[PDB]
RNA sequence: GAACUGAAACAUCUCAGUACCUGAAGGAGAAGAAAGAGAAUUCGAUUCCGUUAGUAGCGGCGAGCGAACCCGGAUCAGCCCA
RNA sequence: UUGAAGCAUGAGCCGGCGACUUAGACCUGACGUGCGAGCUUAAGUUGAAAAACGGAGGCGGAGCGAAAGCGAGUCCGAAUAG
RNA sequence: GGACCGAACCGGUGCCUGCUGAAACAGUCUCGGAUGAGUUGUGUUUAGGAGUGAAAAGCUAACCGAACCUGGAGAUAGCUAGUUCUCCCCGAAAUGUAUUGAGGUACAGCCUCGGAUGUUGACCAUGUCCUGUAGAGCACUCACAAGGCUAAACCUUAUGAAACUCCGAAGGGGCACGCGUUUAGUCCGGGAGUGAGGCUGCGAGAGCUAACUUCCGUAGCCGAGAG
RNA sequence: CAAGUGAUCUACCGAAGCUAUGGAUUCAACUCGCGAGUUGUCUGGUAGGGGAGCGUUCAGUCCGCGGAGAAGCCAUA
RNA sequence: UAUAGGGUGUGACGCCUGCCCGGUGCCGGAAGGUCAAGUGGAGCGGUGCAAGCUGCGAAAUGAAGCCCCGGUGAACGGCGACCGCUAAGGUAGCGAAAUUCCUUGUCGGGUAAGUUCCGACCUGCACGAAAGGCGUAACGAUCUGGGCGCUGUCUCAACGAGGGACUCGGUGAAAUUGAAUUGGCUGUAAAGAUGCGGCCUACCCGUAGCAGGACGAAAAGACCCCGUGGAGCUUUACUAUAGUCUGGCAUUGGGAUUCGGGUUGAAACUUGGAUUUCUAACCUGAAAAAUCACUUUCGGGGACCGUGCUUGGCGGGUAGUUUGACUGGGGCGGUCGCCUCCCAAAAUGUAACGGAGGCGCCCAAAGGUCACCUCAAGACGGUUGGAAAUCGUCUGUAGAGCGCAAAGGUAGAAGGUGGCUUGACUGCGAGACUGACACGUCGAGCAGGGAGGAAACUCGGGCUUAGUGAACCGGUGGUACCGUGUGGAAGGGCCAUCGAUCAACGGAUAAAAGUUACCCCGGGGAUAACAGGCUGAUCUCCCCCGAGAGUCCAUAUCGGCGGGG
RNA sequence: ACCCCCGUGCCCAUAGCACUGUGGAACCACCCCACCCCAUGCCGAACUGGGUCGUGAAACACAGCAGCGCCAAUGAUACUCGGACCGCAGGGUCCCGGAAAAGUCGGUCAGCGCGGGGGU
């Protein structure tokens, strides 16, 4: 049928390396994708967003051990 | 939101008198035995009046 | 005009003009959060273009 | 299709009572002489169209004595116009 | 006493008291001597121009319609009857 | 017009006629000029082989609010967060 | 005698001729009625949502599903045409979103002019993160080839997959850096137009793995490009 | 009897591309007067934007012309 | 002056005219239901110190009308959407008929041969009784079939005549016309070429002729679609309305009777209603005086009617209008918003009348927090209980569950169970996701107050992603800003809320359906029908393999299932 | 310092399972009883609480072991950015770097800390 419906947007907003502010959205996606990390805060949508600024960094080996972290700078 | 003769209803608060209303969505599937919840008005804090009607 | 008069699109110093928040108003509420008493004032310029000739003697 | 104007709320009021000429008090103090600008200076001095009261607000200073008569003016104002010396009157 | 038209359709609304018709009259006519305007216990017959002012307000509060008072001018006369 | 020598439109030929205007104390920009903590008059009056006069009014000069109002502050609110 | 035949007269059945006519409705031949609901002269009456009509929406001064004239009135026209003197500089759009919207408008995108800013643009290289297509592969779900076993499961052997994934590139995306070449970029404000696209190669859907098909993606050209 | 065709090599042909010589626009720079001048650069083009100009009538002013002849008309290298 | 007049349908005459009123209309309908203005006016509020002045305002009473009951079909109508139940389901007569789809129905007649015509039959796609049924002598420039007669209609044309056509003298138009120095074939081009390419042909110019081409001329296609273009018509579309019915109030008065009752058991100033009656208003007719006017003398009607104002109904008789888009032309059908997967080409984004499926809720606990708990399934053994139960042990990265649709996600749980609870909070909102806008999503942290925990802490609904409606206009509770001399109040504003299948879901007015073959305009080859063009599913034809038939033998012929052109 | 035990991290199967062998007054564990703290929607099995003997059986701990799991090259290939092409079409090729999945060769039954108790 024809009924298909809306974009949705999810994606990964900050990837690693990028310098977050404070409030910034790291993750958009669905369920658990990404675990929230040191320094990272998650929401009623999920979707992680920055606690404090500094540099967003990707940290992972398999399955669910996904994290996306923060670390200030000076 | 969209409202008709069925089941649940949209249903007031109290008097937090004050004079003041709260309205949230509610049931009567479980029960009529009507209700009363702690909110706060313009006077003072968690006055805890009845749900009205 | 006077549509804009008693309504929204209120000018500024700087000449920006002024949007109030719609959803919702008066009506067809309910649910739950602040939200309701969260349409503030607000703006945006870039339709605003066309909205200084409707109305400007007033802010 | 639909306007933004007619998509936007409001109702709000229209009035728009009494309304006041600006004096603005660097104009009297420090520069000119602060010669007692007094009850109508008019001409000379800033206000112009008039028919409309006018209001004494405070925004440059100096200590120099003065004396305005105004139909009102700011507390902050009238604050520094005695602490410079010298008064502001109103109308009875 | 119209309609096209406008409101991007159409009824309120707009066109517009316009067009047209009829009646009366003059070189002009109409209007006029406050049971008024108004909010200073102010003005001071009428008409006209500027301005107030796209201001107050009117409105499927839509399209759109839209004053007057103060002030500045042109001209300024009030006289008679129950 | 996606695409025209087109068997798609128009035109027999030559002359002459022939289509982005005007209006407003309107709005908003650019260039130019004169005055610039100010700038400028309208209707009208006077004088016209020519122009002066006329401050009624208009525009800067204070913003914020739904409004009362307050004022380099204002508004929402018990404050501070905005 | 709303009888018969048939002239006058009234009428138009059939064929033809005529078609820039002899004629804006006729001519020859033929035919109908030819004492009746007959034919026709004069004077008169009825008209525009009105008249008349043995009834076709017929007639109402050669074009009547609402006559003519004058006026409102330069009605309105999201539609069609047309828009004239020269050289120079730049230079598009036929996409998105919404619309009683689909050949029309609004906003954004793309063009230009001016001011401000000033390498922030561009390519390419390094560094770092993100991805589930290509291929592959049954470990999940559906499918499925030959057996073994005591019909599901289970074992040997063997496959398919847009809506399966144990895996998974080439490329692509963001950020940093300029380790090195280039020259634009952004903001503010004036003016726009375009919003019907077309073809080819590659990646798909629909189609019949048909179309000078249709609908998206992506590069290049025509569009607006002569040689 | 290749002017068919597979492979290899090399001479020439061939565009408004590149090059030669000359010339003009565009922007940019360098100072000269308080427009010009070489250098480097640019210049296909529809809707559209920007810029500089040609011609017609009228008007003010200036300079003038015309019966030994005005405008208009006709011819031309 | 009902042997008359109006309207309607039928249509000499003859034999006739059935069944069904449920719905619509129409005529007649004392109970009862609803119902307008208007009489009545309990009570609620505003202001003033008050007299009082004022804003609304219901019981009862109030007409015609519909609802409800009965009847009425030469009233609208109905008498096969497989019998389907709806008031009933076809009386005569007719039927392949002007009705019949299949259809050239099947027989028969006529012809050498008959889709027609005639006669039968009947299985009437969709005959039928005043839209009349079936007959009918006569009538017909009516329509259909057949015969004789005669014939140029024909085989098949010939000769002859007159009038044009042609030639000379005279006068002398027209539509049309980018410009032309205007060939054939075969290509190519916007897809039918004199004008492009290659090849061929062709001395210059005329007159009489012919109609293939010049997509020949004529008329900005009348078919088709389009335009928020038009006009005629229609109705149970919307809306008003001429018209008409009805209540109240005037014109418009008197008296008897009765009931209702007030002011001073009757008297009685009386105030109205109902029937009744009178007569001055008013209408109206005859008399020498035709329309009138009158003393009128009169005769009838008469508070009615008519008429002015207002109340409610009826009202295609009339009038203004509405009647969406998408769309491999339009229509019919389907579809419009929201969530999930595939398409989607390993960023996001991305279309099709593409491929699948769901939403317009639920949850007072499925929320907050605090604690503990661990699933599906198999094998063995076990009791009315066996596929499946309940119990036991073993296996048991999930093969389960998560309220619904899928994807992600989940075992240190979001899933299963309890304790206590109201944060499914008021005041804000750093900084970001996403959108042209308007929307939309996430969110640390600050304060006022709480909740669970001993505590770190967590909490401003739910594992997330659907469960929605801008603005206008308005209802309710606050609040006390505005408030037209002032002080109040009516009225308005901000705070909170309620109203929307406005689902065509960015929503046109508060309120809207059809038809045009009588049609008109403005356009469109942006878009159907004819033809061409590209394509070749289908259609036509050929080929390949060879099982089988041909007693025997595939291949004299015929060619299963398949295959290629 | 060494042996080892108890705790607790980092890593986040090349550290996992089964077959199995050592371990016991020092540490862990079972065992012991519990009206009450506390607690099983039935059972103190689980929490919980009072403590020995016993036991090293179970659970745990370490050593063994490469049958299973898990990790897994080099070679070649699939595919592919870019370049250049053949076929009416389905599809295919050449150059250029990039370069998987599976499979084989193998590699393993971990590594790295902090603190405390106990032997040498
Ligand atoms: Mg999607
Ligand atoms: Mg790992
Ligand atoms: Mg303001
Ligand atoms: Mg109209
Ligand atoms: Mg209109
Ligand atoms: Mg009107
Ligand atoms: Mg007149
Ligand atoms: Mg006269
Ligand atoms: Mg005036
Ligand atoms: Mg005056
Ligand atoms: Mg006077
Ligand atoms: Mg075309
Ligand atoms: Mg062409
Ligand atoms: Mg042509
Ligand atoms: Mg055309
Ligand atoms: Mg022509
Ligand atoms: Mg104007
Ligand atoms: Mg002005
Ligand atoms: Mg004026
Ligand atoms: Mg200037
Ligand atoms: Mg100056
Ligand atoms: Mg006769
Ligand atoms: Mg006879
Ligand atoms: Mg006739
Ligand atoms: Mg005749
Ligand atoms: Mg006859
Ligand atoms: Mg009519
Ligand atoms: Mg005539
Ligand atoms: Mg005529
Ligand atoms: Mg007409
Ligand atoms: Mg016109
Ligand atoms: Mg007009
Ligand atoms: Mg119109
Ligand atoms: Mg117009
Ligand atoms: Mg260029
Ligand atoms: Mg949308
Ligand atoms: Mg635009
Ligand atoms: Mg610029
Ligand atoms: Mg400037
Ligand atoms: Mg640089
Ligand atoms: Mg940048
Ligand atoms: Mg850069
Ligand atoms: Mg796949
Ligand atoms: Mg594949
Ligand atoms: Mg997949
Ligand atoms: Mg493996
Ligand atoms: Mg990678
Ligand atoms: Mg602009
Ligand atoms: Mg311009
Ligand atoms: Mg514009
Ligand atoms: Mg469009
Ligand atoms: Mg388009
Ligand atoms: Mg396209
Ligand atoms: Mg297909
Ligand atoms: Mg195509
Ligand atoms: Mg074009
Ligand atoms: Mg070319
Ligand atoms: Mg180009
Ligand atoms: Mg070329
Ligand atoms: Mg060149
Ligand atoms: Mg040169
Ligand atoms: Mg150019
Ligand atoms: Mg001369
Ligand atoms: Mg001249
Ligand atoms: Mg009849
Ligand atoms: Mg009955
Ligand atoms: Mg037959
Ligand atoms: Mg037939
Ligand atoms: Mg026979
Ligand atoms: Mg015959
Ligand atoms: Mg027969
Ligand atoms: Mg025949
Ligand atoms: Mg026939
Ligand atoms: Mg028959
Ligand atoms: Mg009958
Ligand atoms: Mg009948
Ligand atoms: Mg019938
Ligand atoms: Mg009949
Ligand atoms: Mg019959
Ligand atoms: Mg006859
Ligand atoms: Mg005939
Ligand atoms: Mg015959
Ligand atoms: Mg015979
Ligand atoms: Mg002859
Ligand atoms: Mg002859
Ligand atoms: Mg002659
Ligand atoms: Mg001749
Ligand atoms: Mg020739
Ligand atoms: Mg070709
Ligand atoms: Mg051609
Ligand atoms: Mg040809
Ligand atoms: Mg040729
Ligand atoms: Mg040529
Ligand atoms: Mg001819
Ligand atoms: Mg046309
Ligand atoms: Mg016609
Ligand atoms: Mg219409
Ligand atoms: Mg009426
Ligand atoms: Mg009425
Ligand atoms: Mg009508
Ligand atoms: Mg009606
Ligand atoms: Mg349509
Ligand atoms: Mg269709
Ligand atoms: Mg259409
Ligand atoms: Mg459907
Ligand atoms: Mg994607
Ligand atoms: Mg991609
Ligand atoms: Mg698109
Ligand atoms: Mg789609
Ligand atoms: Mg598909
Ligand atoms: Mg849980
Ligand atoms: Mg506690
Ligand atoms: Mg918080
Ligand atoms: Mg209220
Ligand atoms: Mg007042
Ligand atoms: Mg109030
Ligand atoms: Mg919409
Ligand atoms: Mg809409
Ligand atoms: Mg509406
Ligand atoms: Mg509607
Ligand atoms: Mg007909
Ligand atoms: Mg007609
Ligand atoms: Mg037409
Ligand atoms: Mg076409
Ligand atoms: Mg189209
Ligand atoms: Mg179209
Ligand atoms: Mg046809
Ligand atoms: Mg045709
Ligand atoms: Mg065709
Ligand atoms: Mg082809
Ligand atoms: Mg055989
Ligand atoms: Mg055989
Ligand atoms: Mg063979
Ligand atoms: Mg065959
Ligand atoms: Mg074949
Ligand atoms: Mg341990
Ligand atoms: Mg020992
Ligand atoms: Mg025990
Ligand atoms: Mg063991
Ligand atoms: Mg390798
Ligand atoms: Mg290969
Ligand atoms: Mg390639
Ligand atoms: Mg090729
Ligand atoms: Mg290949
Ligand atoms: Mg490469
Ligand atoms: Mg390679
Ligand atoms: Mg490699
Ligand atoms: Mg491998
Ligand atoms: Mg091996
Ligand atoms: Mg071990
Ligand atoms: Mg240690």
């Amino acid at each position: 049928n024809g009924r298909d419906s809306n974009p949705k947007y999810l994606g990964v907003k900050k990837f690693g390396g990028e310098v977050v502010k404070a409030g910034n959205i790291l993750v958009r996606q669905r369920g658990t994708k990404f675990k929230a990390g040191q320094g990272v805060g998650m929401g009623r949508d999920h979707t992680l967003f920055a606690l404090s600024d500094g540099k967003v960094v990707f940290i992972n080996k398999g399955k669910g051990a996904r994290f996306i972290s923060i670390e200030a700078a000076q | 939101a969209k409202d008709g003769p069925r089941i649940i209803v949209k249903m007031e608060s109290s008097a937090g008198t004050g004079f003041y209303y709260t309205t949230t969505k509610n049931r009567r599937n479980t029960q009529a035995k009507l209700e009363l919840k702690k909110y706060d008005p313009v006077a003072k804090k968690h006055v805890v009046f009845r749900e009205k009607k | 005009t006077h549509k804009m008069a008693k309504r929204r699109i209120k000018i500024t110093g700087t000449g920006k003009v002024m949007a109030f928040k719609s959803g919702k108003r008066h009506q067809n509420t309910g649910k739950s959060g602040d939200e309701i008493r969260g349409k503030g004032k607000g703006f945006v310029l870039a339709k605003a273009e066309w909205a200084r000739m409707k109305l400007m003697l007033p802010r | 299709r639909s306007r933004l104007i007619a998509r936007l709320p409001k109702r709000g009021f229209n009035n728009v009572g009494t309304t006041y000429e600006v004096v603005k008090l660097s104009q009297l103090q420090d520069l000119e002489d602060t010669t007692f600008d007094r009850d109508t200076l008019e001409a000379y001095r800033l206000v112009r169209r008039k028919n409309r009261p006018v209001k004494l607000l405070a925004s440059g200073e100096i200590s120099r004595a003065v004396t305005v008569h105004v139909d009102a003016a700011s507390a902050a104002a009238i604050k520094a116009v005695e602490a410079a010396g010298g008064r502001v009157v109103l109308p009875e």
